[PDB]
C-alpha cells in the first residue's frame, strides 16, 4: 500500500510505503516515518487524529469495519454526514473522513491529509 | 426429472443422462480441465515411493491436519464441571466453530459464549468487551460460574485475564464473589488437548491455591480422578462403574457425561450435573490424584505435585488389559480395597474374548493415528492381540513420548515394522499406507478420504477405515462409545474382528469367481 | 398472534436482559408490517454483537474461506496462521463439486501454515513462502493459490501481498492474499466482501484484453449459488433448456477460468444478494454486464424467475422457457398434490444467515405453510427492505438473535418446524419441536428447480410427521 | 508515471499508467484512458482544460517550462497568482493549477482533478 501524506504544515507531500492491515493503525506509519498527526489520546475518543482519506484507485476500495466508537467520535466531531453513515452501515464503504489512530490500512492507494489540527476544528 | 413416487436426492438424481450431459458440456466448454490422462498419470505418480520422499521433506505445509486449537479442549473442561459457561475471550468465530464442531460430533446442545471482539478490540484491547460480556453472560444465562479461555486473538494482543477480570469485579459488573477460573490458552502452542489441560490447571489453581493452610492429604479418604480431553460418554461412566463396584470414594473432576447426554423430554437443560466446586474445593483433601491420561496432564500433574502435595502415581491410559490391570492394581493399593469379583470375571470374558477371536487378529497391520494417550493405548492392545501397527501417527505428539511408544514397540516381537511418527499429517499418512499398505486403518473420519485415495488405485489396494477417535461425522452415536476399561477393550477388539470379517466377506462374495470362501460360519 | 400480543412478548423477552443490552436489542426486534419499506425505521441491522450473549454470527475469515473462495476447486486454499480455523471449517459445507481431488481437486482438502509459537514472534513471511514453494512441488495441477488470513496475521503485521505478488512473478501462477481476519468484520458478511474484493483485484482481470472467447447473445453467469447439495446444478439445467448457456457458477462447482471467463456474458444472474451484490455491482460498473436477481425456491418463484429472465432475452428464449414451464408443470402438480394436504396450515420459524430467511418462504407458502417469523444473522438493511414484502402482516422479525431470545420466541409461538443451523437444532430437538437445517438441507437436497421442489416437501413432511416427535411425554408422567 | 484522475462526475478515481515526456500532453492520456475533461480548442487559448494538479510524491518534483501561452491563459482564467507566477519564472516549479493540453507528463505521481467545467468557472 502507497500512502501520500499531505498537509499545510508539510513542506512537501510524503510517499510512504505500508504493510496493509497490522495492528499499527496509520498512525504507525505517521510515527514511523515522521509524519507528525496530533494524537492526544489512548482510547479513541477524542477527534485530534483526524483525517480525510481519498481513495486514489477508485476500483480498489476494499471493504471495512466502521466501529461504533470511531463512528460516534465522527458525529461528535461532525464529519459523519448521514448519507455516508448509512453508506458505512449499509454497503461497508468507508467515509471520506477517519480517525488516524483507528483506520486500519488496506492494500490500496491512499492520500491521507490533515490540518495539523485537532478534529473538531 | 422428479417423480411423486420415487424421489432422489442428490444421489442418485445426478446420474441421470441429462445431468452427466449438462456437467459434461460445462467440464468441456469452460472448465478448462487437464486432459484425463494427465490426472491418471499424476494420481499414480502421487501413490509412487518417489512422491512419498518429496512429502515428508515438507517442512512449511500442514495437509489435512490431525489435531485442534487449545481452546477447544478449553471449553470441553469448561463444561466439565457444574453450572460453568465457557466463556472464550477473542473473536466471535471462533466460538462457532467450536460449537459446530462439538455438535457435530456428539449431536447434543453445546454453550459457549463469547466476547464478540473486533477492530477496536484489536486496537485498545479488549477489557471492556471482557466487562460487559461476563455481566451480560451472568444476567442471561444465570451460571454458576463462568470459566474463561481464549483466542490466538487475545494472545497475540497480549490481553491480561487476570487484570480484566480484577478489574471487572471491582467496578460491579460481577460480585466479588462470583468464581471466574480463567487459563491462557494460546492456539499456536501445542493442540487442543493442551488446552484442556490449562483449563483445568486454572481452574484447579482458582479453587485451591489460597486455601492450602487447613488440606491434609486424606481427610475425605477419596481418590481424584482427572479424565481429560475424553470425547467417549462411555468412558466416564465406565470409570466411574469400575469404582463403583470397587468400593472406591472416588470424586470425578470435570466430569461432562451428564451435559453431553441429557434426555429429550420437552424441555432444553443448558446445564447438567458436573463437578461441584464443593468437590473442586475439598480435592486438596483425597488421598491422591490419578491422571487418566497422563501424556497431556503434564501442567495438571506439576500443580497438583507441587500445591496439593499428592504424589500421582505413574499410570498409563486404562487402554488394554495390562494397562487396566495396572491400574485397578494402583487404585487398590492406593485406597486399600481389595479388587472384588465382579472385575475378575470381567477380565477373564475379555480374555476369553480375545482367545476366540486370535486367528483373525493375528498378523493384520493396522495404521493408526489420534491423540498421545489414546494411540499409545491402542498400539498396547494392539501388540496384545498379536497385530502389527505398521504405521503409527501423531500430530500432536512429542519426542518423549515417541520414545515411550518406541519403548513400548520393542518389548513385544510385533511391534518389529512399526514407525512412529510426531509432527506429521494424514496427507503423510495417506504416502505411507500408497507405499507400504496396511490391512485396515484406525482413526476419526478424516481418514475417509484417504479409503477413497486407495480405492481409485485400485479395489486390491483398498484400506478399509476403522473409526476410533475424535470426531466421528459420518457415523451416528458412536460417541456413547467405551474405550477405557475391560470394556472398552472387548468393544474395541469386537469392532477389529468385525471389520476384518466384514471385509473378508466383502472380498468373497463375486459368485463363482471367489465366493468359494464364502463361508457360512467364519 | 396479534401485534399487542407479540410486542409484550418482545418486552418479556427483554426485561431479563441488562439495560444496556436490553436497549441495543430492542432495536433489532420487530413485528413486520408490510406497508413498511423502509425497514430502518423499524428494525438495525450489521451492528457488533452483544458480548457474552451466546450469538450465532461467524467471523469474516468464515464468510470469504468457508462460504466464497472455498468452492473453488481447481485453487488450493492455504489457510495462514495456526491449525484450529482450517481444520473446523474443512468439509463442513456441502458445495458439491466434480473432480479427482488431491489430484486437480482441493475442495475438501485443509492446506494450513500451522503456525507455532516461532512464526507469532518472528513473523511468518518465509514460511509463506516456503508453504508456496512446496504446494507447486506435490500439486503440479493446481490453477491458484488464495492464502486466506487468520487472526494472528494481521495482528502480528504479515505481509503476504508482497509475498504473493513475488511468488506469482515467479512461478507464473495466481496467487490471492485475502485479508479475511475473523476480527476485521462483525460477522460473516465482511468476509463475503473481501473475498469479492479480492475476487475483483486479483482474478477477474486476468483476460480483460482477450478476445479468443466465442461469445453469444445467450451467455449467462450464476452468481451468488454455492452449489450446496448441487442446487446450482439443479438451477444450471433449468436455464439451458431455454437455450442459454451458462459460462461459469461462483463459485460451487467453479473453476478459476470460469470466473476470469465471466467478463465475456450478457447478463448476470445473482442468486444471493448479499455475498455477491458487491462483484456484480463492479461488473455492472466496469464491463457494462447487467445483473439481475432470481429465486428459485418452490415452483411459483421458479416460474417467474425464468419467465423475468427470458423477457430479458428475445422470442425464442421466451418461447423455449413457456415450453419448460409446461413440461414441469405436472411434475411439481404431483408433488404439490400428494405433500400439500399433510403441510397445510403448519407454522414455520426460520432464522438463517443472510439469504433464505426470505428466498425459502415462496416454498413453504406453495405447500400451505404460514412463516410466523424469519430472522437472519448477518444480513443488512436491504435485506430487510426486500422481506417486509414477503412475510404477512404480524409477524415476528429478528435481527442477530440470541439463543434466550430465539428460545423464548419460539416457546411462546409454538411453531410447527423450525428451520435454523446445526448450533440451534438439537436445542429445539429436545423442546419436542421438529427442525430441519436450512443451512446444508439437513444432508439432503438439492432444493433448488422443480427437481428440488420435490425434495423439499419430501423432507418437510418426513421432519413435521414424524412418528418420533409424540413419544417425548413418558405414560407414565 | 502514475496519474489519478478525480472529478466529481467520475464515480471514482482512475488509476492510469502513463509514459512520461509524451508528445501527448496528459490530455492525449484523458483521451486513451477515456477520463473527459473539456477540451474546447486546437490552439491553447482556452481555459476549458484547466486542471489542478498534485505532486503526490513531493520529493520528486521535476522542473519544467511555464510557456509563456500557458502563462497568459492562466493569468487570463484567474488561477495563476502572483507568488506562483514568480516561483515558476524563477525556480522552474509548476504551479497548482494547469492547462490538460498543455501539460507534459512527468515521471512522478500526480493527482488530477478537474470539475468537468471551463477554466474561468
Ligand atoms: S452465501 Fe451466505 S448462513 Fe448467501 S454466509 Fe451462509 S450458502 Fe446461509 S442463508 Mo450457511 S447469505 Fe449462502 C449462506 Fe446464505 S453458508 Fe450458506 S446457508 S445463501
Ligand atoms: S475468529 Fe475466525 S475461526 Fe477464530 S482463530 Fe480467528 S480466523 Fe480463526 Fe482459529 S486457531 Fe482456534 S478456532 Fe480460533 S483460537 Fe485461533
Ligand atoms: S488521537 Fe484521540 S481519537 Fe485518535
Ligand atoms: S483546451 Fe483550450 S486551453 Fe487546453
Ligand atoms: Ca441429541
Amino acid at each position: 500500500a502507497t500512502i501520500y501524506f499531505s498537509s499545510p504544515l508539510m513542506p512537501h507531500n510524503k510517499k510512504v510505503q505500508a504493510v496493509a492491515g497490522k495492528r499499527s493503525t496509520l498512525l504507525g506509519v505517521a510515527q514511523e516515518n515522521g509524519v507528525k498527526i496530533p494524537f492526544e489520546c489512548q482510547d479513541g475518543n477524542c477527534g485530534s487524529c483526524l483525517v480525510k482519506i481519498t481513495h486514489l484507485d477508485g476500483e480498489r476500495i476494499k471493504g471495512m469495519l466502521l466501529t461504533d466508537k470511531e463512528r460516534n467520535v465522527l458525529k461528535s466531531v461532525g464529519k459523519l454526514p448521514k448519507s455516508e453513515e448509512e453508506r458505512a452501515a449499509v454497503r461497508d464503504l468507508p467515509p471520506t473522513y477517519r480517525l488516524a489512530c483507528q483506520t486500519i490500512v488496506t492494500d490500496e492507494d491512499l492520500l491521507v491529509e490533515f490540518t495539523g489540527e485537532p478534529g473538531g476544528a | 426429472s422428479q417423480q411423486v413416487d420415487k424421489i432422489k436426492a442428490s444421489y442418485p438424481l445426478f446420474l441421470d443422462q441429462d445431468y452427466k450431459d449438462m456437467l459434461a458440456k460445462k467440464r468441456d466448454g469452460f472448465e478448462e480441465k487437464y486432459p484425463q490422462d494427465k490426472i491418471d498419470e499424476v494420481f499414480q505418480w502421487t501413490t509412487t515411493k518417489e512422491y512419498q520422499e518429496l512429502n515428508f521433506q515438507r517442512e512449511a505445509l500442514t495437509v489435512n491436519p490431525a489435531k485442534a486449537c487449545q481452546p477447544l479442549g478449553a471449553v470441553l473442561c469448561a463444561l466439565g464441571f457444574e453450572k460453568t459457561m465457557p466463556y472464550v475471550h477473542g473473536s466471535q468465530g471462533c466460538v462457532a466453530y467450536f460449537r459446530s464442531y462439538f455438535n457435530r460430533h456428539f449431536r447434543e446442545p453445546v454453550s459457549c459464549v463469547s466476547d464478540s471482539m473486533t477492530e477496536d478490540a484489536a486496537v485498545f484491547g479488549g477489557q471492556q468487551n471482557m466487562k460487559d460480556g461476563l455481566q451480560n453472560c451472568k444476567a442471561t444465562y444465570k451460571p454458576d460460574m463462568i470459566a474463561v479461555s481464549t483466542t490466538c486473538m487475545a494472545e497475540v494482543i497480549g490481553d491480561d485475564l487476570n487484570a480484566f477480570i480484577n478489574n471487572s469485579k471491582k467496578e460491579g459488573f460481577i460480585p466479588d464473589e462470583f468464581p471466574v477460573p480463567f487459563a491462557h490458552t494460546p492456539s499456536f502452542v501445542g493442540s487442543h488437548v493442551t488446552g484442556w489441560d490449562n483449563m483445568f490447571e486454572g481452574i484447579a489453581r482458582y479453587f485451591t491455591l489460597k486455601s492450602m493452610d487447613d488440606k491434609v492429604v486424606g481427610s475425605n479418604k477419596k481418590i481424584n480422578i482427572v479424565p481429560g480431553f475424553e470425547t467417549y460418554l462411555g468412558n466416564f461412566r465406565v470409570i466411574k462403574r469400575m469404582l463403583s463396584e470397587m468400593g472406591v470414594g472416588y470424586s470425578l473432576l470435570s466430569d461432562p457425561e451428564e451435559v453431553l447426554d441429557t434426555p429429550a423430554d420437552g424441555q432444553f437443560r443448558m446445564y447438567a450435573g458436573g463437578t461441584t466446586q464443593e468437590e473442586m474445593k475439598d480435592a486438596p483433601n483425597a488421598l491422591n490424584t490419578v491422571l487418566l491420561q497422563p501424556w497431556h496432564l503434564e501442567k495438571t500433574k506439576k500443580f497438583v505435585e507441587g500445591t496439593w502435595k499428592h504424589e500421582v502415581p505413574k499410570l498409563n491410559i486404562p487402554m488394554g488389559l495390562d494397562w487396566t490391570d495396572e491400574f485397578l492394581m494402583k487404585v487398590s493399593e492406593i485406597s486399600g480395597q481389595p479388587i472384588p469379583a465382579s472385575l475378575t470375571k470381567e477380565r477373564g470374558r475379555l480374555v476369553d474374548m480375545m482367545t476366540d477371536s486370535h486367528t483373525w487378529l493375528h498378523g493384520k497391520r493396522f495404521a493408526l493415528w489420534g491423540d498421545p494417550d489414546f494411540v499409545m493405548g491402542l498400539v498396547k492392545f494392539l501388540l496384545e492381540l498379536g497385530c502389527e501397527p505398521v504405521h503409527i501417527l501423531c500430530h500432536n505428539g512429542n519426542k518423549r513420548w515417541k520414545k515411550a511408544v518406541d519403548a513400548i514397540l520393542a518389548a513385544s516381537p510385533y511391534g518389529k515394522n512399526a514407525t512412529v511418527y510426531i509432527g506429521k499429517d494424514l496427507w503423510h499418512l495417506r504416502s505411507l499406507v500408497f507405499t507400504d499398505k496396511p490391512d485396515f486403518m484406525i482413526g476419526n473420519s478424516y481418514g475417509k478420504f484417504i479409503q477413497r485415495d486407495t480405492l481409485h488405485k485400485g479395489k486390491e489396494f483398498e484400506v478399509p477405515l476403522i473409526r476410533i477417535g475424535f470426531p466421528i461425522f459420518d457415523r451416528h452415536h458412536l460417541h456413547r462409545s467405551t474405550t477405557l476399561g475391560y470394556e472398552g477393550a472387548m468393544q474395541i477388539l469386537t469392532t477389529l474382528v468385525n471389520s476384518i470379517l466384514e471385509r473378508l466377506d466383502e472380498e468373497t462374495r463375486g459368485m463363482q469367481a471367489t465366493d468359494y470362501n464364502h463361508d457360512l460360519v467364519r | 398472534m396479534s401485534r399487542e400480543e407479540v410486542e409484550s412478548l418482545i418486552q418479556e423477552v427483554l426485561e431479563v436482559y441488562p439495560e444496556k443490552a436490553r436497549k441495543d436489542r430492542n432495536k433489532h426486534l420487530a413485528v413486520n408490517d408490510p406497508a413498511v419499506t423502509q425497514s430502518k425505521k423499524c428494525i438495525i441491522s450489521n451492528k457488533k454483537s452483544q458480548p457474552g450473549l451466546m450469538t450465532i454470527r461467524g467471523c469474516a475469515y468464515a464468510g470469504s474461506k468457508g462460504v466464497v473462495w472455498g468452492p473453488i476447486k481447481d485453487m488450493i486454499h492455504i489457510s495462514h496462521g495456526p491449525v484450529g480455523c482450517g481444520q473446523y471449517s474443512r468439509a463442513g459445507r456441502r458445495n458439491y463439486y466434480i473432480g479427482t481431488t488431491g489430484v486437480n481437486a482441493f475442495v475438501t482438502m485443509n492446506f494450513t501454515s500451522d503456525f507455532q509459537e516461532k512464526d507469532i514472534v518472528f513473523g511468518g513471511d518465509k514460511k509463506l513462502a516456503k508453504l508456496i514453494d512446496e504446494v507447486e512441488t506435490l500439486f503440479p495441477l493446481n490453477k491458484g493459490i488464495s492464502v486466506q488470513s487468520e487472526c494472528p496475521i494481521g495482528l502480528i503485521g504479515d505481509d503476504i501481498e508482497s509475498v504473493s505478488k513475488v511468488k506469482g512473478a515467479e512461478l507464473s501462477k495466481t496467487i490471492v492474499p485475502v485479508r479475511c481476519e475473523g476480527f476485521r468484520g462483525v460477522s460473516q458478511s465482511l468476509g463475503h466482501h473481501i473475498a469479492n474484493d479480492a475476487v475483483r483485484d486479483w482474478v477477474l482481470g486476468k483476460r480483460d484484453e482477450d478476445t479468443t472467447f466465442a461469445s453469444t447473445p445467450y451467455d449467462v453467469a450464476i452468481i451468488g449459488d454455492y452449489n450446496i447439495g448441487g442446487d446450482a446444478w439443479s438451477s444450471r439445467i433449468l436455464l439451458e433448456e431455454m437455450g442459454l448457456r451458462c459460462v461459469a457458477q461462483w463459485s460451487g462447482d467453479g473453476s478459476i477460468s470460469e470466473i476470469e471467463l465471466t467478463p465475456k456474458v450478457k447478463l448476470n444472474l445473482v442468486h444471493c444478494y448479499r455475498s455477491m451484490n458487491y462483484i456484480s455491482r463492479h461488473m455492472e460498473e466496469k464491463y457494462g454486464i447487467p445483473w439481475m436477481e432470481y429465486n428459485f425456491f418452490g415452483p411459483t418463484k421458479t416460474i417467474e424467475s425464468l419467465r423475468a429472465i427470458a423477457a430479458k432475452f428475445d422470442e425464442s428464449i421466451q418461447k423455449k422457457c413457456e415450453e419448460v414451464i409446461a413440461k414441469y408443470k405436472p411434475e411439481w402438480e404431483a408433488v404439490v398434490a400428494k405433500y400439500r394436504p399433510r403441510l397445510e396450515g403448519k407454522r414455520v420459524m426460520l432464522y438463517i444467515g443472510g439469504l433464505r430467511p426470505r428466498h425459502v418462504i415462496g416454498a413453504y407458502e406453495d405447500l400451505g405453510m404460514e412463516v410466523v417469523g424469519t430472522g437472519y444473522e448477518f444480513a443488512h438493511n436491504d435485506d430487510y427492505d426486500r422481506t417486509m414484502k414477503e412475510m404477512g402482516d404480524s409477524t415476528l422479525l429478528y435481527d442477530d438473535v440470541t439463543g434466550y431470545e430465539f428460545e423464548e420466541f419460539v416457546k411462546r409461538i409454538k411453531p410447527d418446524l423450525i428451520g435454523s443451523g446445526i448450533k440451534e437444532k438439537f436445542i429445539f430437538q429436545k423442546m419436542g419441536i421438529p427442525f430441519r437445517e436450512m443451512h446444508s438441507w439437513d444432508y439432503s437436497g438439492p432444493y433448488h428447480g422443480f427437481d428440488g421442489f420435490a425434495i423439499f416437501a419430501r423432507d418437510m413432511d418426513m421432519t413435521l410427521n414424524n412418528p418420533c416427535w409424540k413419544k417425548l411425554q413418558a405414560p407414565w408422567e
